[PDB]
RNA sequence: ACAGGACUCCGGGGUCAGCAGCCUCUAGCGCGGGAGCGAACGCGGCUCAGGGAAGUCGGCAAGCCGGCUCCGUAACCUCGG
RNA sequence: CAACGAGGAUCCCACUGUCCCGAGCCGCGCCUCCGCGAGCCUCCAGCCUCGGGAACGGGCGAGGGCCGGCCAGCGGGGCAAG
RNA sequence: GGCGCGGCGCCCCUGUACGGCGAGGGCGCGUUCGCCCGGGGGGCGCGCCGCGGGCGCG
């Protein structure tokens, strides 16, 4: 089907929020950033992504991660690396 | 004849940065070393507020333990010329010293020494010729 | 306008912006900021700070006339 | 027993309820009072809340300790693109107040004014005014509808709105307001004056005048809900009391068995409808004059939009006007601007020097971005 | 039925005067449940220009001091401090 | 009466949000939601002013007010509870 | 009120990035220094554009 690249800021979507739980709740923000980008209502992330969200702890989690939506069947989400996000968008192909 | 009051001419308002109980230090050659004040003239109060002044207004002082012993036990009229409390003039300067200062002087405006220290602000010296005079330097 | 220079660093300064300092040998100093009051009261060098005047003056990015 | 020492109250009684304002913007209530013989004019206009400066101005007063030296005051910026007149409306007075006659609109309306009249524009079905375009597309129904404003009607009020496309708002829909027309000879050249502006623009500088003096309506700024010290003033308690210390101690005595309404108590502080007075105008320009902001003491030059832009604003277009002082509201909210009932009476003249056009993100230090450019040149 | 009460044994590494405080290898992993918002007010905390006890029955509370080395130490004394 | 004291007092230096005069911020409760789910108390009721009255009434005489149903807060009254 | 997400420019905050190369008290080692470099990082303000943004209930 149909692939997307996205990038999600993530210092920005823990802004408000107690510092001892910015992980767990940037995990529940990138589910609803990206079922909105795929139109769907189902998310599965690939450990990959866990992994790199947590890379820093509970509080300090990294300023922005790049993303590979698959869409499926619902959409799936592995992590993607990158050097640095120097005027990188939005990436859809198929 | 002869009223003379002190103080020439009006005043606008500006930060007062002192209250009743500091102490600040002596800027003319009287022989006193610090000065604590202990009210201000002109001043209606409020209930709770601690009396306050700025330079240029007159305080009532006495002359502390390291003064000279003529001038102690007594109620000293004073006027301040130096503060630390920042305050903003018309012109929009904004303007501050290092340390708090007065000088002894009667409200006819005679002063009880011959010299001053340091630099005083303009405030003190349109109100108080006499202080113009005798001044070194007027920021 | 007429303007002022700021004596810690060397830059100018508008009508309304910071403040003065009277000091006690009679000498009057006129800063363009509080970062700029803050340095020179802890006694730090104007040299080592880098964005100054007179920092760039000592390492030959600012020509002396 | 009688409170041992004197103290007046906390507050003023002359502002309540203190409830959140319910009548969607400032509304002017009063308008300045007709002078039988005066030549015509407009009385009202309506802005946006832009941003603060300051300036440097030489006082020229007479006993002042300022009377011939400069200072430095702050002045306000409201952004005031140019109205459309689209109707008249007539009055009379009788013995139960103002009642109106009839209302006359223009034959033409345009987008802004029809989309206040629904709440989502796209989805609905539009029918307004639809057989009023089609009767009033002849002329000839203005003018005997007119015919009746001039035989009843002892004040005329003409209808205006703004246009929401030349300002960086988000709102598409204009702001609808009544100015009143003062002055004339009598009633009957009042609406000859009216009909001249039927459809046509009107700018701010063909309302006030540089030196005269204004009064700023407006919506304050919004804190929710808030206690005693804060929304009142009152004192706050000492250290040891056991459940808190910001609090009134006492409300009330035992008789009368009630708690009075003169009592401070918790609640909504902030977002009220007030009026401050006395306001003098500094300024009367435009954006696009590239000189706007220029005396001879800079010779760049200089405009009214700052170095980054005017914070949590965006960009000026067009007309804008310059009071001395403050007024009521956060940026961006709507400022309703009439003649000054009661003006104050020894006020100096407005001779500029100096304006700043400094960046008011952080603290800007560069009067235009072309000399930053110059300082960093390399 | 439960932040209470309930004797003893074995006791690594770093910093260090150390069985103190702080971090850790081995071993072990509950604690009547979660999500959203970021009002008042509380409970436990942090910082505040200028003044410095004027507050209060009362310096209550909070703050200042503090490790190690060298210098320098009065009145009085039961001659030990 | 030297030394000693979680003992009772007065003063000074230093120190400070004790105070002039308060302001901003952090976590957790509160608040809204899914699940779970109690105590105390209760003649009947629950808006005021005056009069008379077991001499300070929610009810009685006379006047003045008031759709009805609820929330977050609060401590004047219910001569509130224990 | 067809949102926003993510970029690029301006403007601000901090104070000159890692690395490469060439001064350093001393004995190949070496705290630190100079140069590329008002640099690098960051943004909740301003300006303009890749993915997208008009259901169902009365
Ligand atoms: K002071
Ligand atoms: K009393
Ligand atoms: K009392
Ligand atoms: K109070
Ligand atoms: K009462
Ligand atoms: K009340
Ligand atoms: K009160
Ligand atoms: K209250
Ligand atoms: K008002
Ligand atoms: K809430
Ligand atoms: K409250
Ligand atoms: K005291
Ligand atoms: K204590
Ligand atoms: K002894
Ligand atoms: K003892
Ligand atoms: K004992
Ligand atoms: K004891
Ligand atoms: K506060
Ligand atoms: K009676
Ligand atoms: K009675
Ligand atoms: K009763
Ligand atoms: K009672
Ligand atoms: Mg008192
Ligand atoms: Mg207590
Ligand atoms: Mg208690
Ligand atoms: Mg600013
Ligand atoms: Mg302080
Ligand atoms: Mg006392
Ligand atoms: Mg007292
Ligand atoms: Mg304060
Ligand atoms: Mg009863
Ligand atoms: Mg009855
Ligand atoms: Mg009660
Ligand atoms: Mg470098």
């Amino acid at each position: 089907g149909i692939v997307y690249e996205h990038t999600i800021r993530l210092n920005k979507a823990v802004r408000g929020k107690p510092s001892k739980k910015a992980a767990p709740i940037a995990i529940r923000a990138i589910r609803a950033q990206v079922e909105k980008l795929a139109k769907v209502e189902d998310v599965r992330l690939d450990p990959s992504v866990n992994v790199f969200v947590w890379s820093r702890g509970i509080r300090h989690v990294p300023r922005r991660i790049r993303l590979e939506v698959r869409l499926e069947g619902f959409a799936y989400v592995i992590n993607k690396d990158v050097e640095n996000f120097k005027h990188l968008t939005t990436e859809k192909k198929g | 004849k002869r009223g003379r009051s002190g103080g020439i001419g009006n005043k606008f308002r500006i930060s007062c940065g002192l209250p009743v109980g500091a102490v600040i230090n002596c800027a003319d050659n009287s022989g006193a070393k610090s000065l604590n004040m202990i009210a201000v003239k002109n001043w209606k109060g409020h209930l709770n507020r601690f009396p306050k002044a700025s330079v240029g207004d007159m305080v009532l002082i006495t002359v502390g333990r390291d003064g000279k012993p003529e001038l102690r036990r007594k109620v000293t009229p004073a006027v301040v010329v130096r503060q630390r409390k920042v305050w903003r003039r018309k012109d929009g300067v904004w303007i501050y010293f290092q340390d708090n200062a007065g000088v002894i002087i009667n409200p006819k405006g005679e002063l009880k020494g011959s010299s001053i220290t340091g630099p005083v602000a303009k405030e003190a010296a349109d109100r108080w010729p006499k202080i113009s005079t005798t001044a070194e330097c007027v920021h | 306008v007429t303007t002022n220079q700021c004596s810690y660093s060397g830059r100018k300064i508008l009508p309304g912006y910071g403040k003065r300092m009277s000091r006690h040998d009679k000498v009057l100093l006129i800063f363009l900021n509080r970062k700029a009051s803050v340095h020179y009261l802890n006694k730090w060098n104007p040299r080592k700070i880098r964005w100054t005047l007179a920092s760039r003056r000592a390492r030959g990015k600012e020509v002396i006339v | 027993s009688h409170r041992k020492f004197s103290c007046c109250r906390k507050g003023n009684l002359g502002y309540l309820p203190r409830k959140r304002c319910t009548r969607g913007r400032g509304r002017c209530k009063t308008f300045p009072p007709d002078v039988q013989g005066a030549p015509i004019h407009l009385t009202a206009f309506l802005g946006y809340k832009a941003g603060c400066t300051h300036v440097m101005r030489f006082i020229d007063h007479r006993g002042s300790n300022l009377h011939n030296r400069q200072a430095i005051d702050q002045a306000t910026i409201i952004d005031a693109p140019p109205m459309i007149c689209t109707a008249i409306i007539g009055y009379a007075k009788t013995p139960k107040g103002l009642r109106a006659v009839t209302t006359v609109w223009a034959a033409h309306i345009a987008e802004p004014a029809m989309r206040r009249f629904y709440r989502n524009y796209f989805h609905a079905e539009k029918t307004a005014f639809s057989t009023y375009m089609k009767k009033a597309a002849d002329g000839t129904y203005i003018k005997e509808q007119l015919g009746r404003l001039k035989q009843h009607a002892d004040v005329i009020r003409i209808v205006a709105h703004t246009q929401p496309a030349l300002t960086p708002l988000k709102q598409k829909k204009a702001d609808i307001m009544e100015i009143q027309v003062n002055g004339g000879a009598n009633v009957a050249e009042k609406v000859d004056y009216a009909y001249a502006l039927m459809e046509k623009p009107i700018s701010i500088k063909d309302v006030f005048s540089v030196g005269a003096q204004i009064d700023t309506i407006s919506i304050t700024r919004g804190r929710g809900f808030e206690g005693v010290v804060t929304r009142w003033g009152v004192t706050r308690l000492p250290r040891k009391t056991r459940r808190g210390n910001r609090k009134v101690a006492c409300i009330g005595a035992w008789h009368p068995a009630n708690v009075q309404y003169t009592v401070a108590r918790a609640g909504q502080m902030g977002y009220f409808h007030r009026t401050d007075t006395n306001k003098q105008v500094f300024m009367i320009d435009t954006a696009e004059n590239p000189r706007c902001c220029t005396t001879e003491f800079d010779l760049t030059d200089k405009s009214i939009n700052p170095v980054g832009g005017f914070v949590n604003y965006g960009r000026v277009q067009g007309d804008f006007i310059m009071i001395k002082g403050t007024c009521p509201g956060p940026k961006r909210r709507p400022v309703v601007m009439r003649n000054a009932l009661l003006p104050h009476r020894n006020c100096p003249p407005v001779q500029l020097q100096w304006i700043s056009t400094a960046s008011k993100f952080g603290h800007g230090i560069f009067e235009t971005v072309e000399e930053r450019r110059q300082f960093y040149a390399k």
